[PDB]
RNA sequence: UAUCUGGUUGAUCCUGCCAGUAUUAUAUGCUGAUGUUAAAGAUUAAGCCAUGCAUGUGUAAGUAUAAAGACCAAGUAGGAUGAAACUGCGGACGGCUCAUUAUAACAGUAAUAGUUUCUUUGGUUACAAGGAUAGCUUUGUGAAUGAUAAAGAUAAUACUUGAGACAAUUCAUUCAAGUGAGUUAGGAUGCCACGACAAUUGUAGACAAGUAACCAAUGAGAAUUUCUGAUCUAUCAAUCAGUUGGUAGUAUCGAGGACUACCAAGAUUAUAACGGAUAACGAGGAAUUGGGGUUCGACAUCGGAGAGGGAGCUUUACAGAUGGCUACCACUUCUAAGGAAGGCAGCAGGCGCGUAAAUUACCCACUUUCGAAUUGAAGAGGUAGUGACGACACAUAUUGGAGGGCAAGUCUGGUGCCAGCAGCCGCGGUAAUUCCAGCUCCAAUAGUGUAUAUUAAAGUUGCUGUGAUUAAAACGCUCGUAGUUGAAUUAAUUACUUUGAAUAAAAUAAGGUGUUUAAAGCAAAACAUUAUGUUAAUGAAUAUUCAAGCAUGGGACAAUGC
RNA sequence: UGUACACACCGCCCGUCGCUCCUACCGAUUGAAUAAAGAGGUGAAAUUCUAGGAUUCUGUAGAA
């Protein structure tokens, strides 16, 4: 190693270049959010992967480990204000039938939508990069904020 | 050699059978600083001194045009392809070339 | 300079070992000063952390002592008769631990072994068989 | 090296400092004294991190050089004097008299302390050989070397220390009825009180501490400290009491 | 603002001065994004002279 | 994501490989709006270097009439300040590099009852003497170095004598309490060597300050040493003679064949000794991974070694120092031709080498170190410049391809097995879906192909996990040592298993925290609408971590003799 | 029924000899050299010991 500050990778490319299959499905969430590229597909499907590997390898241990109660908790805690798992489902297997829907429409981009400020998902953009939003007490122009649950009532141009 | 105890048998016979790898043994033995054209280097820098014709195999009827470099490091002379059509008359002689494999390995 | 450390010799199996370093003032050594019968002549050498080592270089006198009595007197040494390591150091007369010494008994009025390390406290001490 | 070592990397300096790794290259090195490297607090991280009175290095010099610092009774005027155990640091100047006690979360604490209980500090016996002369003498766990002691001051008691004369107050023995604070490793900074001493002739001497709620834990004999008698504590212990939450 | 540290031996006081748009120190200011709030730390040395030695 | 597809045939099922694919690190082609972060002469040559800097240091408390003190300000023992010089401290830290090195070093672990300084901390122990010396003056030489000669003086906290009155070292004898364990700390007797608490300093910040030894700390430190652990090779099977052990001595800070004298013949090896190779510095760690693993680690941090090659030394507490000296080997520079210095594997920069790698910039303000000490220095460190190595968020345009593998043209011109394309199968001999073109559209996107190498694919290296009738592959057969494996049974150690103890950080997983989110960082803020308190705020228990080592609960499965 | 044939026996295919190119191996021969670790000879240099004592200090004695 040579450089103090770590550096990580936000997504991984498929394994296979081509498929007719992923080409239609991933081209259908684009027309749905607007997105630029591929790479947000890929994002979000890597943030998703992460999560799934924390109760997948939790699973195995008993339910009286202080590590699964310490950590399951910290788990769903953590979903839960950034409401992509609803409240009334707490538990670790709940996690896994998470879907790539529940991150993605947690987006700026997707909140100002169903909020109604943006008539078109394409329109979208512009209004956030431009300033013209505000979350609270800040103005955000980054169209992938991941809004939390307190933070739902709180978007204002 | 199945047994507990038996791992000095196990780990014997892994290393004398892994010399039979006929790709591992070979990135392993000295040969690639010496039989190696290129040793370990990605690409190579040489000098022309004949430009060649090359029929193809039998599948195949033409002339694919090629050219003999002499390099700087080794000082061996290595028969190279011209990559594209027509790119034979774009060499000259007693000119730097940058030389770089192939599609295989080697 | 003469060095003390084992990086020179052969392993327990008889290999030989392979250098890595050069030498080092650590396992320094120094030239042996047999202290022989003459006059007094001591020098101070420097050691290792500034500590000053006594080198007895030639002497006459030692404070020899009697265990029966419970007397320690000076007398002058006359003849190294007998080393237990190097029947050599008996010819030159070498001063060393242990050497068979025989001394007058001018001031005992009122044969010996040294017991001292006359190249490192620099002075002979001894006593009485 | 061919010799001592004047400079300490950041990431080499002991992690109970809190350094930040992008703070900068080098750490503060504590400069010898009564405390060692690993169990001492160097007087610029006291003042710059725990107390926040100075920003920099240039404005630690301007202080600790300007006779605004009594580490225990004395007056020290050294940037990198190793402060360690709970011996005390005053600052007449802003009228606070700290202390550096352990905790739970294995990191040096400033517990405030009064005027009064200022004036005395806690020290632990580290052994007691004989003189020459026949003058006995003891050791303490800051390097002090105390003249004639009380003949019953064995090698691993606690002492009490007076600042302002420099004698020994109280005493108390090393049984199997104290409170033990502990400076070691996952022990470190907890309260507790000596109920069994099982004993290995080879290496080392192993001390059973029960908790206050009756939570047990052993260590080695190394990290113990008698901090009193009878289950009472002779010091104002940190804010979480020396207690340990699972 | 913010907090507030009593420094008597550096004769200061070190406040965190936050802006909701010779015997001072004006430094560390860091705005927001498109300006609006801007924070920083305020340091006031009363005497001249603390400015006068009290300075790097 | 525990994944495969094309290619042997007229066709089918196999073994089997080639090609395809994804990822990481090097170069390179084409192209390039932003803001954050960031590697960068290691691979080839530890090859050679012009030039500039990288180590100096002064407080009231060592010595100062400098003819310096009109610049504060006066001055009769010198006013506060004081260039220079002596004296003290430092350049043994930091910074760079990876040639040497195969049980050596290194990692964990244990010992030092076998050694130990420096700085720092606690403590203990004659109202004042003597010479000479620099800066200073004068006379000089040599082309010259950080060049050196005589004479005339003048100081000490420089060099000595001397008192105010013990300690520690050697030897011989003896009495003897902590510790697992000591003829041990310690005391007693007798001579020997050494023998002090400056013959010291502020008039102002009696109180500091300073000094000489000796005990204890700093020391978990340093240095030696115990146990376990390393890649390939048998076209390396026997190796060693200070070698193995003993006694006496020598030397060292100290154990010790470390060395010397005498005596004995011993020590290692199929559990791989001895030797050979490395494009070998070791570890924390990195890339990739369902599990198991494979490859990598010069390079943040720790340990080792070196300064063109050996050798030998001085100074001091620590150097076998090289930004110290001497000689030899090999180079480079100035020259008045007589002579003289130099060591960029320090920071910029140059030549060479190669596929391959940045400014002859500014500043000690952050971190920290050095110093006579708050003030000076630091090419450490920070800032700035280059920077499609990489990583993060984010505008509105290129790269490669269009038979199959593999998403995309039964579109139009020439060529006629020629040019050519083509990673593999293959397409082209006049009607080319592949060539060179034009239009159209496929994938990715500020990125996109190529070449080489690592990992997965590879159950094509098999412990989990392969194959041996016929595809490659059971010795011609028997005996046999080492090795591996061994029936049932019982109402002192080891191995096994469970808990801990102890255990550098960074890194990994991870807890919290709206850097506009994210990478990041360990900061801050819900809040007191804030000086007040939440607040003595958070610091992840941060879990680990293999092979050894310590202790403990258990004795079924195993091992070693009685 | 056998097949090594599928353009299917007008199939397929072996070996010497002849042409061009490429790679490794041996090698009378000045062949043959270069760079790296031991035995004997010569052996600079600095340290240890010994002799010396130019100079200068106390006024030849002694010290350097």
């Amino acid at each position: 190693g040579r450089c103090l500050r770590n550096h990580s990778i936000t997504y991984k490319t498929p394994k296979v270049p081509y498929e007719r299959e992923r080409f239609d499905a991933e081209l259908k969430l684009v027309g749905q959010f607007g997105l630029k590229n591929k790479k947000e597909i890929q994002r979000v499907h890597y943030m998703l992967g992460h999560m799934r590997t924390i109760a997948k390898v939790m699973l195995m241990k008993d339910a009286k480990d202080p590590k699964r109660l310490l950590e399951g908790a910290a788990l769903l805690r953590r979903l839960h204000n950034l409401g992509i798992l609803p409240r009334d489902q707490n538990k670790l297997e709940f996690v896994l039938a998470l879907k790539e829907e529940n991150l993605l429409e947690r987006r700026l981009q997707t909140l100002v939508y169903r909020k109604g400020f943006a008539k078109s998902i394409h329109h979208a953009r512009v209004l956030i990069r431009g300033k013209m939003i505000k979350v609270g007490k800040q103005v955000v122009d980054v169209p992938s904020f991941l809004v939390r649950v307190e933070s739902e009532p709180l978007i204002q141009l | 050699a199945r047994g507990l105890h038996a791992a000095r048998k196990m780990l014997a016979q892994r290393r004398a059978n892994k010399w039979a790898d006929k790709e591992w043994k070979k990135g392993k033995l000295v040969t690639r600083y010496k039989c190696n054209p290129l040793g370990t280097a990605s690409h190579a820098k040489g000098l022309v001194q004949e430009k060649l014709g090359i029929e193809t195999k039998q599948p195949n009827s033409g002339i694919r045009k090629c050219v003999r470099v002499r390099l700087l490091k080794n000082g061996k002379k290595i028969t190279a392809f011209v990559p594209r059509d027509g790119s034979l008359n774009y060499v000259n002689e007693n000119d730097e070339v940058l030389i770089s494999g192939f599609g295989r390995r080697g | 300079g003469i060095t003390r450390d084992s990086r020179h010799k052969r392993r327990a199996t008889g290999g030989k070992k392979n250098s890595m370093q050069k030498k080092k003032k650590n396992t320094m050594g120094r030239q042996p000063a047999n202290t022989r019968l003459g006059a007094i002549r001591v020098h101070d050498v420097r050691c290792r952390y500034g500590i000053i080592k006594r080198r007895a270089l030639r002497l006459e006198n030692g404070n020899f002592s009697w265990a029966s009595q419970s007397i320690t007197k000076g007398t002058k040494i006359l003849n190294v008769v007998y080393n237990a390591s190097d029947n050599d150091f008996v010819r030159t007369n070498t001063l060393v631990k242990g050497a068979i010494i025989e001394i007058d008994p001018a001031p005992f009025l009122w044969l010996a072994c040294i017991s001292s390390r006359p190249g490192q406290t620099g002075s002979v001490e001894g006593y009485i068989l | 090296a061919r010799g001592p070592r004047h400079h300490l990397k950041r990431l080499n300096a002991p992690h109970h400092w809190m350094l930040s790794k992008l703070g900068g290259t080098f750490a503060p090195k504590p400069s010898h004294g009564p405390h060692g490297m690993k169990e001492c607090l160097p007087l610029i991280l006291i003042l710059r991190n725990r107390l926040n009175y100075a920003l920099n290095g240039r404005e630690v010099t301007m202080i600790v050089k300007n006779r605004t610092i009594k580490i225990d009774g004395k007056i020290r005027t050294d940037t990198r004097y190793p402060v360690g155990f709970m011996d005390v640091l005053s600052i007449p100047r802003t009228k606070e008299n700290f202390r550096l006690m352990y905790n739970t979360k294995r990191r040096f604490c400033l517990v405030p302390l009064t005027a009064e209980q200022a004036k005395f500090k806690l020290c632990k016996i580290e052994k007691r050989v004989l003189g020459t002369g026949a003058i006995p003498y003891i050791v303490t766990h800051d390097g002090r070397t105390i003249r004639y002691p009380h003949p019953e001051l064995q090698a691993n008691d606690t002492i009490k220390l007076n600042l302002e004369t420099g004698k020994i107050v109280d005493f108390v023995k090393f049984d199997i009825g104290n409170t033990a604070m502990m400076i070691g490793g996952n022990g470190m900074g907890r309260v507790g009180v000596i109920v069994k001493r099982e004993v290995h002739p080879g290496s080392f001497e192993i001390v059973h501490i029960k908790d206050a709620k009756g939570n047990t834990f052993t260590t080695r004999l190394n990290n113990v400290f008698v901090i009193g008698k009878g289950t009472e504590t002779l010091v104002n212990l940190p804010l979480d009491k020396g207690i340990k939450k699972p | 603002t913010r907090n507030l540290i009593v420094n008597p031996l550096l004769c200061r006081k070190q406040v965190v001065v936050d802006i909701y748009h010779q015997t001072i120190v004006l430094n560390g200011f860091v705005t927001k994004y498109g300006g609006g709030k801007t924070s920083g730390f305020a340091l006031i040395y009363d005497t001249l002279s603390a400015l006068k030695k009290f300075v790097p």
